[PDB]
């Protein structure tokens, strides 16, 4: 896609003031506070009116908030299941590993509205283990096409491939 | 007859109950995310509290051998007592001591009289210890929280027989869920070196998760089962009910209360006398959203009052009357002034509420049951 | 017995507490957004003030071997100190050394002796170092603020061989929250080049944030726990409480004050003596809305007075622990023009309030307990 | 002992401090909107003023190599020295160096020696340059203000050697805020053509903004830790205090002064000596509404006197005395608070009060210190 790449580049073009504006609004909707709505509209609407396959409003809002609180540099080949597999194959397999596995597996039963907080938990686990990179574009596409079966199959397959190295 | 206590309680930014990762406990109610406080946390906080100190007559410990060594302690009773209780049936699975016993602590010294003889033996001493442990349940806190004691059949010597060690709990406590969508927040602490050093990337950017929410809490007590569990001590049962209400009102979990100080008293307490338990958590199925014309707590009380009116018109039969008292401090939060008259004794004192509750319960008095105290050690 | 201090303090535009991004710390309370100062910042500001200099008896340090070297006067043991520190098994990963030690400075001298006895075994020296660190709990700041010491079990030789290091803190400090809805703002600054280069017109307009608020601060002190922490030394406990009350009303966080100088003073202090901790932060659950007649601080103190009256008349008990003194500078802000007197002594001076506090504590004088240093 | 200066000023419509778009800087204080002048703007206005021109001995230069070749000649040494500056921790950023350096004005000449040390270049030149940058702080403004100068990373990984370049502070300045609700305005400007025949009919109007307010400024000079930064020079410290008083009393920011011309002078200065800093900005938490009988400045001085007296009889200690003056031109605005006189010595002239502060400081006069 190209709307996603432009959206991510625009998000990384922000400075500390607008990042703080987005950071103050975690856990909130889009139609609540005017400064957040204005910032997100001015960042997203030209891309939507240009590219027909730009990310939807809810997905783009969720990625904007996650980037605000969990600022990671954009890199290719650093998807969420790969990093979760790399982290998960370092703990004992009796107590901690089933807990982290259950936390990762909760995401399959949630829709796109109720997914900011588990993703925040996963990214907090990533940040606790000295991670400084993430693939925002691939995560945005996966969240955009989520209720399908092949996307979840590829998600779990990438997790298994990272876990069984 | 069941005594139902509903509470609306607003809290400061706090981290009262956590999980393994440090985040506050959460749940999904009505499709959205809410903050949660577990039932075991509330029950433990009530059990170990200043207003429940005179009725704490039970201990839940994994080191009964050390307790009896502290109790009797002549020369060597620790090793022999540990061996006796290990042959009783308390299995050492995976080298864990395990099998948390929950007997009343007033009988512990009597157990000393079983472990202070060098001619008794092993299996007979274990049988006597098991017999004195099984029929030791007279305690106000044990009668509320219940107890299950089922030792595994591997370390049992097949000569000691275990009697009934199961007591039905007379207290039901629900998890406390918020009345709005949870908004978790992250605090980025950094430790500072008192002695000056090198300020070149000191690091230690931490993560402390916390949240502030308006909780709905719901407790229920069965009067008949409590009296039966105490073995016919209606005085001690009335003292237990009154001191339980007094403790559950003015107490909080002790989780991270040195960094935060959310020592916030409840803004509304409803007490109802029914014949079937009823939870009013379905009031806050739609999350309460704040406006500029009111606050969070008043809207929560209003929604609760609307739902209480709905469950008081529907599901109502004269064959079982319902009597309730509403308490807010100096009547600062009336019970949803759109229909009013939902309760019958809108008052503004906690001790007057306890007194009125006791008089409805048995015509007791709060100054009379305080001398029916349990083991006060 | 518990001494509770409730403050109302209006601050000029400043940035007293920031996160890793640079924004002022905020929170949600009652569904709206408020400004917030962390309790760690308040505790550190009180502990490292100028009204608390005689009672600063403890050090929280990470380079403890350097301090032992400075107090020892011999270089070589310092090297062995790190070895002993390695033999102490605090931490050797993640944040390099880490595992801050909070202990009294006088026993630092004792530490030097344990590293100056090279005739003793290194394992025995490490054991005695761990022991004397475990006993190092004679300081008024450590008594108030508690102590953490849980080293790493991944660097040990003679199993653990530790002692009891946990100290129950006698002081609880809440996070300060604003009494109104916060209005975070951005300050756009451009650095100016004094040499004429005739360039850099769009010279990287920065973005620094700040805010102003009327905070509510809450402190609680346990008298019996403090006395038990100080080995029953009531002379040091009364002095500690008095100097804490003096330092809490005259010290502000030092974060960004050379450009946002906000050295303000509290407008109203309530000091109560009661056996159970209460918090009046539920007064400002509905945010203070400014009207054209009054100001922010008067409305905040009126709401605080209303809620304190409601709590006092709502949770009345037979102990009657309502003995509380209200302070306002020269009686500028009385505790609400709605009710009767609810404070036993409407005091208009600070040192008179401190003297009354000590007189209620034990009848001691403020000039009588100031002679016990740390 | 701490020296504190509180000023009250009134300004004609000025737009003194500007945002990045063009609007005046505002803030919120007490729940209402106020006009605000930033601390760094005030500090830079005082720093490059006329009365402070004697003690100016530092540069905030972003292009230090230009100053290096601007004195020793031989401009080709730019491509001898600039890369050397890129090795000391300046990262070779988008400009000559995006890390602004604060450094005394004389030591640039010493850097000229590094220019002529072609035999001892590369790492030795960079280390010597770092030594000069770290040991160039004895200046009356760098001692007055701070200097962080944390070098950018991705420097040389071999011998990047740096001392403690951080110099703490001697002066704190708060953001000047109005004592009333601000009322910003738009000046609708148009650009009139000179020759008839424009043939353009549309909306060519423009928007330029301004506001007028009465500001409360608050400075604070630490008498110790300023002499400590000046290495015991008590006379230079006294001269710095006196000239800072002069410049802060008689300098305004040079922002859009060619079109608004608001060179207004303060109508009241309150100087105090105390062991702990107090800010009287909480006097104007309530906005100063204007009555018909008085004006804005008189009401502002009255509320300031009210708060000063309430602080004086409030947080009052016996070991620490407080002595304060009170300046007003020809006693036009006394420190109005009923029959109560607050300051110990009313003063009606500026240089007289400067001499009074200087001779309180320990016997300094405005003649030999300059």
């Amino acid at each position: 896609n190209r709307g996603t790449v432009d959206f991510i580049a625009s998000l990384e073009n922000l400075k500390e003031g607008d990042l703080g504006i987005l950071r103050k609004l975690r856990g909130a909707r889009l139609d609540e506070k005017l400064p957040g709505f204005d910032l997100f509209s001015a960042l997203w609407w030209p891309l939507r009116q240009k590219n027909q396959r730009a990310p939807k409003r809810e997905v783009a809002w969720l990625i904007a908030k996650l980037f605000a609180e969990f600022r990671f540099e954009q890199r290719e080949g650093a998807t969420l299941p790969i990093l979760m597999g790399g982290i998960c194959r370092k703990l004992e397999p009796k107590k901690e590993l089933p807990r982290v596995l259950a936390r990762f597996d909760q995401l399959a039963s949630l829709d796109i509205m109720q997914m900011e907080e588990p993703l925040s938990v996963i990214m907090g686990i990533l940040r606790k283990h000295q991670q400084v990179c993430l693939d925002w574009v691939g995560l945005t596409d996966v969240l955009s096409f989520w209720e399908q079966e092949p996307v979840k199959r590829e998600w779990s397959d990438s997790f298994i491939k990272a876990y069984k190295i | 007859m069941l005594i139902e206590i509903h509470m609306i309680q607003n809290h400061s930014p706090a981290n009262l109950n956590r999980d393994d990762l440090g985040a506050p406990k959460t749940c999904y109610f009505g499709g959205v995310l809410r903050s949660r406080i577990s039932s075991q946390c509330i029950k433990r906080s009530i059990r170990t509290s200043n207003d429940f100190k005179a009725l704490l007559g039970g201990v839940r410990t994994r080191r009964l051998a050390d307790l009896i060594q502290q109790e009797a302690g002549e020369t060597e009773c620790w090793k022999k007592a540990q061996e006796i209780l290990n042959k009783c049936g308390f299995k050492n699975k995976d080298d864990n001591t395990k099998m948390l016993v929950f007997m009343s602590k007033d009988k512990i010294k009597d157990l000393a009289r079983i472990v202070l003889d060098n001619s008794l033996g092993l299996t007979e001493a274990a049988q006597q210890v098991a017999n004195v442990i099984a029929q030791a349940t007279l305690a106000p806190d044990i009668a509320l929280c219940g107890r299950m004691l089922e030792p595994n059949d591997k370390d049992k010597d097949k000569k000691v027989k275990w009697s009934n060690t199961t007591v039905e709990a007379a207290l039901q406590v629900a998890h406390a869920i918020s009345t709005h969508i949870a908004r978790p927040e992250i605090d980025y602490f950094v430790a500072a070196d008192d002695v000056p050093g090198e300020d070149a990337g000191a690091g230690h950017i931490g993560e402390s998760m916390f949240a502030s929410a308006c909780f709905y809490k719901y407790f229920s007590i069965d009067w008949e089962q409590l009296v039966k569990n105490l073995k016919g001590d209606t005085n001690l049962a009335a003292h237990t009910v009154g001191a339980f209400l007094l403790a559950a009102a003015k107490t909080n979990p002790s989780g991270k209360q040195n960094s935060f100080a959310a020592h916030n008293y409840p803004d509304g307490i409803l007490v109802e006398f029914k014949n079937s338990p009823i939870s009013y958590a379905n009031a806050f199925v739609r999350p309460v959203s704040v406006v500029k014309e009111s606050d969070l707590v008043e809207q929560s009380i209003g929604q609760l009052s609307n739902y209480v009116n709905d469950i008081r018109l529907g599901y109502y039969d004269e064959q079982s009357p319902v009597i309730g008292f509403w308490f807010s401090p100096n009547n600062r939060y009336p019970l949803g002034y759109k229909h009013s008259k939902l309760a019958s004794r809108n008052i503004g004192n906690l001790n007057e509420l306890v007194g009125a509750v006791l008089d409805y319960i048995g015509g007791f008095k709060w100054e009379e049951v305080q001398k029916s105290k349990a083991y006060i050690g």
